[PDB]
DNA sequence: ATCGGATGTATATATCTGACACGTGCCTGGAGACTAGGGAGTAATCCCCTTGGCGGTTAAAACGCGGGGGACAGCGCGTACGTGCGTTTAAGCGGTGCTAGAGCTGTCTACGACCAATTGAGCGGCCTCGGCACCGGGATTCTCGA
């Protein structure tokens, strides 16, 4: 599992961008969203794990993502909060 | 008097068919990315914080939400600024900024 | 097995009676779950913090009357400690 | 006979319930005794209000059963129900149709 | 006989002005302001001497911090003055409207 | 009773905000924008001040209320 | 012998202790839960203090005043994330201006 | 008259370690008494929270411990956790 | 670029107070000791659901290209903004007076926690059919080149 954040292709970027209300895309864009997205999961997954490891268990379960999320101001509705 | 009633090559300009899949995504409600390489992206991320996590199916799928009601929120935010700048094209010089006034970088 | 507990049969109740007719998936009744679970939340903690600043030792229905009007917004407030009060009344003279 | 505490004052909602979560999340050393049937018929009123937009909104779509888009549109259209959920992210509620000025054709 | 340049006593003010903390509005009738806005919620409202200050202090953290986000979407535009649709945008991008 | 009190931010005073903001050249229509964007934060804030004093069945604001109110909308206040 | 020097600090255990039983936080509170809680609130408020005479100090002043810890805060890049929305009072600016600006 | 209780005194006794001879004004000892308040009202909500999602009623030394591995920024979480582990084992002995 | 000067700012000495730092009583919050009890730690175990692998298929990604719309640079016009000067005006400061209302204390009682017996609401497991997703074939609109 090394450099998987060209997963994030550039077509996902332009549905984003598409449903975001922008008509005409720059051409460097599709690497500053890459990071974004990374500080963001990055953020995110490191209150989920220590949430996870503060349980004394090995699952990242749905109530914990939830909370990491809730706990940085945007919280999220759907998956038993 | 009647009885009233209800019922009885190609090639688009640039800027067209961008202006149809805007309706056409910001009607719908589905998921905007692939979901094999965005369980693969949070697995490589979770390594840099313990080894062995097993991260229960619905765990993965939250996140992804979450993850496009954030990016899709920010292109709105820029799409301002580049409007703002008496322009119509969306460059990362316009990302930098409304991340700084929104306050995610100070 | 274990039986957890949700507002599912509430939210249907009151669905059957606004809009006698339809019917709610499931999803939207988790959704509806969780919207109840964060409201609640709020309100709650507000109404402790309130019944704090001023040294009581409990948290009463003016604590709670006080916490809705801050955190709901303009109109919903009226109506909202309307229906609570009349709830109240109805209920303390029975 | 016995007689449900939350049918003494016309709600739907439980009151012994959030009369037990109060108790025991630990919010003070003391629950009123009217302060459940307060925050029930508060919580009902809220739920009733966005029900009934939802309600709204799936029957003005042709169907006859909420879905998580009808409450994002329920919510998103309204304009005080949007400051009390102007953080929340609501799972598979797409976005709100809306397309800037400078961008639609002349 | 002796003229400052036209813009040069801006960068003066800014450097005076950046590096003191003493209060940019004056007392007296911003307590008069507040004192009458509160008029819409009571009317025997009686304003703490301590209270005024407090809001007042808060009262410009907010406006100094809002400016320095105008000049930013001011310069975004390529711009010098920072014009009435710059703080329109700057309130609506951190979700103040 | 007070009436139009808003004039008094006055046209120096927000100049010499904007300067220690780090703004150098002011517009003109901007002073009454400013002061439409002032009068709305303290109103909201002035709104749960008083909403703090009337639960203590009080008729003084005192600085804690104002405190309060300034930290319930995510501006923390540190001196009082 | 006071439950803090048993420790080898200078915050109070005993207050927190007494802060954490009756501020409804928990039903039971632990047994080193004010030991660890004093320790960490002492190492904030030393690492914010040491900055604030540092400050201080090469302004040519031996008292710190409330510029001071604006600037030992707004110049630090963790604290800065810590107290990123307070706003110290009689604190002021950090004086930057933009390079655009000046000629 | 009226008893009032503030962390003067020890913000005090922590600035003769860090700087033997400057001293704090009454306006700046405000401030730092309302900055340990406020990271103390952090730090016991997080707790109380954390203690509730696992279904405990004991706020015991792990909890605080998560708690400042959540509030606190990158660097000082470390030095905060060994802080704190450092003297809950100087106390337990 | 070069001075000449003119304005502003930084440096240092004198002095003058008021706010910080220290010592004093004294009141109550903290420390010690001991007990009871239930909450948490530990061993067994079971079965869910996560991981891993594999084959097909087909939807989506990747790549290359042609060109038209957009970003960006460069100029003139002119106005509206800054700077300086002479006026007005009300802020600020000091000093007085006073009365509203915060704040604290004792007395009493109505109200919520606690506990026991119970019993029906709601929660889990079983069907099951109607609403909805899918497919196909019309009409119906919109864009673009002529």
């Amino acid at each position: 599992l090394r450099d998987n954040i060209q997963g994030i292709t550039k077509p996902a970027i332009r549905r984003l961008a598409r449903r975001g209300g922008v008509k005409r895309i720059s051409g460097l864009i599709y690497e500053e969203t890459r990071g974004v997205l990374k500080v963001f999961l990055e953020n995110v997954i490191r209150d989920a794990v220590t949430y996870t490891e503060h349980a004394k268990r090995k699952t990242v379960t749905a109530m914990d993502v939830v909370y990491a999320l809730k706990r940085q101001g945007r919280t999220l509705y759907g998956f038993g909060g | 008097a009647r009885t009233l009633q209800t019922a009885r090559p190609h090639r688009y300009r640039p800027g067209t068919v961008a202006l149809r899949e805007i309706r056409r995504y910001q009607k719908s409600t589905e998921l905007l990315i692939r979901k094999l390489p965005f369980q693969r992206l949070v697995r490589e991320i979770a390594q840099d914080f313990k080894t062995d996590l097993r991260f229960q199916s619905s765990a993965v799928l939250a996140l992804q939400e979450a993850s496009e009601a954030y990016l899709v929120a920010l292109f709105e935010d820029t799409n301002l600024c580049a409007i703002h700048a008496k322009r119509v094209t969306i460059l990362p010089k316009d990302i930098q900024l409304a991340r700084r006034i929104r306050g995610e970088r100070a | 097995k274990t039986r957890k507990e949700s507002y599912a049969i509430y939210v249907y109740k009151v669905l059957k009676q606004v809009h006698p007719d339809t019917g709610i998936s499931s999803k939207a009744m988790s959704i509806m779950n969780s919207f109840v679970n964060d409201v609640f939340e709020r309100i709650a903690g507000e109404a402790s913090r309130l019944a704090h600043y001023n040294k009581r030792s409990t948290i009463t229905s003016r604590e709670i009357q006080t916490a809705v009007r801050l955190l709901l917004p303009g109109e919903l407030a009226k109506h909202a400690v309307s229906e609570g009060t009349k709830a109240v009344t109805c209920y303390t003279s029975a | 006979k016995a007689k449900t505490r939350s049918s003494r004052a016309g709600l739907q909602f439980p009151v012994g319930r959030v009369h037990r979560l109060l108790r025991k999340g630990n919010y003070a050393e003391r629950v009123g005794a009217g302060a459940p049937v307060y925050l029930a018929a508060v919580l009902e009123y809220l739920t009733a209000e966005i029900l009934e937009l939802a309600g709204n909104a799936a029957r003005d779509n042709k169907k006859t059963r909420i879905i998580p888009r009808h409450l994002q549109l329920a919510v998103r259209n309204d304009e005080e129900l949007n400051k009390l959920l102007g953080r929340v992210t609501i799972a598979q509620g797409g976005v709100l149709p809306n397309i800037q000025s400078v961008l639609l054709p002349k």
